[PDB]
């Protein structure tokens, strides 16, 4: 959900 | 919250990374510390499987009440210790648990 973190990724 | 010995303050995402580095890269070892991108904000770093993640905590503001949340206000919290405390025993959105404090 933000772009160069790790929040629910992928 | 500044007491809290998993936190850092002001340290960049490489210092948290080479921090975790030197504790041994074990599995839920983790740090919160101000984000240099959001200095508004947080970021809770985790080691899980010998890799260094990194997730955004920002506030925001409901009725006047500020609450921290690591997605978007889907799981809500009154400050960065209730954050931890709940993620000591739940997954939530992580890979794992927070298990050993860095630090």
């Amino acid at each position: 959900s933000f772009e160069g973190y790790d929040n629910s990724f992928p | 919250h500044r007491t809290q010995l998993w936190f850092h303050g002001r340290i960049s995402r490489e210092e948290s990374q080479r921090l975790i580095g030197q504790q041994g890269l074990v599995d839920g070892l983790f740090l919160v510390r101000e984000s240099q991108r959001n200095p508004q904000g947080f970021v809770l770093s985790l080691c899980h499987l010998q890799k260094v993640k990194h997730y955004l905590i920002l506030p925001s503001e409901e009725e006047g009440r500020l609450y921290f949340s690591m997605d978007d206000g889907q799981t809500r919290f009154t400050d960065l210790l209730q954050l931890v405390e709940f993620h000591q025993l739940n997954r939530g959105i992580l890979p794992c648990l927070l298990r050993h404090c860095c630090t």
